[PDB]
């Protein structure tokens, strides 16, 4: 976030946690009452066969 | 009587647009970012939808 002045005053930490997944993925640093998409769990590979 | 039948919703469907051009491919989403929103506002249309 970049104020007037172009300094930067805040800042979502993307994979934080949910919540800032769903700021970041909202474009904003407030998020209104509601439910919202914003990734895919996946499972990942453990071995390469 | 007479039946009068009208449809009211359609199936909820959604569809992750990453997945489905560049499933399981870092190579591949890195390129799809250079299209910008156009991955993301499809994912609204149909969550809007
Ligand atoms: C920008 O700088 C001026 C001082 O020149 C200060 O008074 C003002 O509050 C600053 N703006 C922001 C958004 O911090």
């Amino acid at each position: 976030k970049y104020n007037e002045n172009g300094t930067i005053t805040d800042a979502v930490d993307c994979a934080l946690d949910p919540l800032s997944e769903t700021k970041c993925t909202l474009k904003s640093f407030t998020v209104e009452k509601g439910i919202y998409q914003t990734s895919n769990f996946r499972v990942q590979p453990t071995e390469s066969i | 009587v007479t039946t009068e039948i009208l449809p009211v919703s359609m199936t909820k469907t959604s569809v992750d647009c990453t997945m489905y051009i560049c499933g399981d491919s870092t190579e591949c989403s890195n390129l799809l970012l250079q299209y910008g929103s156009f991955c993301t506002q499809l994912n609204r249309a149909l969550t809007g939808i």
